[PDB]
């Protein structure tokens, strides 16, 4: 029975209330008219440099690692506004203890098409300030904060500080700043009790970084969001699985995500699931190739649907039971696939993606084995 | 006098029903015991819906009338001259020590401000092994307040085994803290001349197994079971589980490669 959790959810709950309780200086807030001013300009060249003061609290984890409850504990102890990446999260996080909306709903979302990028913009001193990056950020979504800041101009994140967004792999760094902007954004045009109060927006952001640069990778990695946000003191991470209940294999799901060397053992392991059922789920490495079972999955059923995705689009996604990836463009791809059915008795592969040749990213296990050794991360079982 | 919090419901979504519920000021299990008998001169009410709970009107009170509903779970006339649906049954619905005692904690009790004040455990109540004297008619049966009301409001649960509750919610959450408070010192404390990252994972995957394992963390919860709510002769024990940890972290000759020996071997037995 999970229990170790009722009793690491405790810190994190100090933390999250230390966070949502302190209250900003005199100026280091936005005034309401920074915004109008962003609705006043037709380039985002006229974007002037200053902060948008945020903290943020990371929750991050295996797929199926005991995350969901530590939001159904926070949810019932602070007040909070708890939203997802994208429907799918949504669906998941939505009650069985005691609404539930994307974030992109929150802050609204016509704004839909987007021509994101297409706008230029270089930074300057190297270890940019924040302010140098929210600069960029800002910029990203123009068509999108514009239009956003000139209707609002012309309220979920006015109820509390605290803003639990599950899933944060689904979304872009530019994602981060924007549920920053958009919240001070709105705070300060109704003069809530938070924008009195001088309260910086508490974001808990919840969601695998190695399983799916987002927001979870534009907070680990940047220098400057860990020096402001003190991922030091603003991080726990859940050290377990409780659907996999088998050595070899939770053996192979742990030298994937925290990125140690591959063995000849672990191969000769992974030669075993190879084999060039009609439920396996096919997952796939394009998006053509999977419209590709028009062909052979299609009309199977004149001669004689989840079924058909890209790993990539299976991020997040929920499988009961065959990858069939293309050589030369496949080790952090299969790990996306591999563990959306529980157990190896259901998994099927086509090539051996640990043998044949493939591309691995370690940036990411490398800062979570720094952030594991780091002795003020929670770390729960 | 007495202070009564009065969590009640209706039929029709607001006859009013207490489905649970009272303090003095003070300025601890045994007046509580004195006050559930098998005691007060004056009722003063506060009428809640779903701290978690708000309230919706104040009543001071005939205590005669007033204690009928408190004991035999009887509706209060809107003799008061002074939500969802009955999901109720769904949530805090696995049987008596839990409807009972668990929905007068969570939702009314944490005025107290213990550390329990923090879930919905209902993890706590099962440790809470006060014996059941079984009693018939109790099929719930229950679906459109009275039914569950009655159910409620009559049991043995809730007397001196209400009094011992919060106490005991307390004594086990002080035990447990205070265990896997060492355990996580001696875990982070070993994080810190540091050992190349291949069974850097060993350690933490192992460690994180020798403490909380599903034997060990059962046999803490044998040494956390209570069988008589009163605080004098409770029969809970020292836990082993620092103790029985302290068979693992002798991690002190790594002062002057071991992790995937016990690896196998664990791994083995499992
Ligand atoms: C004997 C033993 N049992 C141990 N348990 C209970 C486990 O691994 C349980 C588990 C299984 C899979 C994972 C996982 C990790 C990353 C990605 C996916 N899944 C985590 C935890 S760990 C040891 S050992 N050999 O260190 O003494």
């Amino acid at each position: 029975l999970n229990f170790t959790s009722m009793h690491g959810v405790q810190p994190i709950l100090k933390r999250i209330r230390e966070l949502s309780q302190q209250q900003l200086d005199g100026a280091q807030v936005p005034h309401l008219q920074w915004f109008r001013d962003v609705a006043a300009l037709e380039s985002p060249a006229g974007l002037p440099l200053r902060e948008f003061p945020f903290a943020v609290y990371l929750i991050t984890g295996n797929a199926g690692s005991g995350k969901s409850t530590c939001v159904q504990t926070i949810n019932e102890v602070l007040d909070c506004v708890v939203t997802g990446a994208t429907r799918i999260a949504a669906q998941n996080m939505y009650s069985g203890a005691f609404p539930i909306n994307t974030i992109f709903h929150e802050f609204g979302f016509n704004h839909v098409q987007a021509q994101l990028g297409q706008y230029p913009y270089t930074l300057t001193s190297n270890p940019a300030s924040l302010e140098d990056l929210q600069r960029r950020d800002l910029t990203y979504y123009w068509e999108v904060i514009l239009d956003l800041t000139k209707r609002a101009l012309a309220p979920a994140f006015t109820r509390s500080n605290v803003i639990v967004i599950d899933e944060a792999g689904l979304l872009g760094r530019h994602l981060l700043t924007a549920v920053v902007y958009c919240w001070w954004m709105i705070n300060a045009l109704y003069h809530t009790p938070q924008y009195a109060a001088r309260l910086r927006p508490v974001l808990v952001c919840v969601g695998s970084p190695t399983q799916t640069e987002n927001v979870l990778t534009y907070l680990i990695c940047n220098r400057t969001l860990r020096e402001y946000a003190r991922l030091s003191y603003s991080w726990a991470i859940f050290i377990n699985n409780k659907r996999c209940v088998e050595h070899e294999f939770g053996n192979l799901m742990k030298v994937l995500e925290y990125g140690l060397p591959i063995t000849e053992e672990h191969m000769q392991f992974v030669d075993r699931f190879v084999v060039p059922l009609p439920g396996w789920t096919r997952l796939f490495s394009s998006h053509k190739e999977v419209s590709a079972y028009m062909a052979k999955l299609h009309a199977y059923l004149k001669v004689t649907s989840k079924l058909a995705m890209t790993i990539t689009r299976s991020q997040g996604l929920s499988l009961d039971k065959a990858i069939c990836f293309t050589p030369g463009n496949l080790l952090n791809s299969a790990y996306v696939a591999m563990s959306r059915t529980t157990s190896s008795e259901f998994l099927r592969m086509n090539l051996n993606p640990l043998r044949e040749r493939h591309e691995r990213d370690d940036v990411i296990s490398e800062h979570i084995l720094s952030a594991l050794r780091d002795p003020n991360v929670v770390i729960v079982y | 006098p007495v202070e009564v919090t009065a969590l009640y419901a209706t039929d029709g979504c607001v006859p009013v029903y207490i489905f649970s519920y009272a303090y003095t000021h003070d300025g601890r299990f045994e007046e509580s015991r004195a006050l559930y008998q098998a005691n007060g001169d004056s009722f003063r009410v506060t009428f809640c819906l779903l701290g978690r709970t708000r309230p919706m009107f104040v009543c001071r009170f005939d205590v005669a009338a007033l204690q009928d509903a408190l004991a035999h779970g009887t509706p209060l006339q809107p003799h008061i001259a002074t939500a969802q649906s009955p999901w109720f049954l769904s949530k805090f619905g696995p049987d008596e020590k839990s409807l009972v005692l668990t929905t007068r904690y969570y939702l009314l009790q944490a005025q107290r401000l213990g550390g329990g004040g923090a879930q919905a455990i209902k993890d706590i109540c099962a440790t809470y092994a006060i014996p059941h004297a079984p009693r018939p008619d109790t099929v719930s049966a229950a679906s459109l307040f009275a039914a569950i009301t009655r159910f409620c409001c009559t049991s043995q649960y809730a007397g001196a085994a209400a009094a011992g509750f919060p106490l005991y919610v307390e004594r086990r959450i002080a035990a447990d803290v205070r265990e896997t408070s060492a355990l996580e010192k001696f875990i982070t404390h070993d994080r810190s001349l540091r050992v190349s990252d291949r069974e850097f994972i060993t350690y933490i995957y192992l460690a994180h197994f020798e403490c909380f394992s599903p034997p060990r963390l059962a046999t803490h919860l044998r040494a956390v079971t209570t069988h008589d709510p009163n605080p004098a002769a409770s029969t809970e024990q020292p836990s082993p589980l620092g103790r029985e940890a302290v068979q693992f972290f002798c991690h002190v000759r790594a002062q002057l490669s071991f992790f995937e020996r016990k690896a196998s071997r664990n791994a083995l037995e499992h």
